[PDB]
């Protein structure tokens, strides 16, 4: 799965996690079983 | 306030929103002990101190 946030968000994505981003838009299984890999994108993605 | 003399607020009497807060993006953290801030607006209190 491939997206973008804004940083402070990323805290969201974890099962058993909640919010705006975690329930009205992208939820994981509360048994999920994967890696989660996410990197501050600024330079690129700010304009 | 300082923290040497924190403010506090009895609330009371009232209908809360904590869906409102939690959904607010202001927050760095929101940890929650002995509660989970999703159930807060399920179960309910007989009074809360800020």
């Amino acid at each position: 799965d491939s997206f973008v946030i804004r940083g402070d968000e990323v805290r969201q994505i974890a099962p058993g996690q909640t919010g705006k981003i975690a329930d009205y838009n992208y939820k994981l299984p509360d048994d999920f079983t994967g890696c989660v890999i996410a990197w501050n994108s600024n330079n690129l993605d700010s304009k | 306030a300082s923290v040497y003399a924190w403010n506090r607020k009895r609330i009371s009497n009232c209908v809360a929103d904590y869906s409102v807060l939690y959904n607010s993006a202001s927050f760095s953290t929101f940890k929650c002990y002995g509660v989970s801030p999703t159930k807060l607006n399920d179960l309910c209190f007989t009074n809360v101190y800020a």
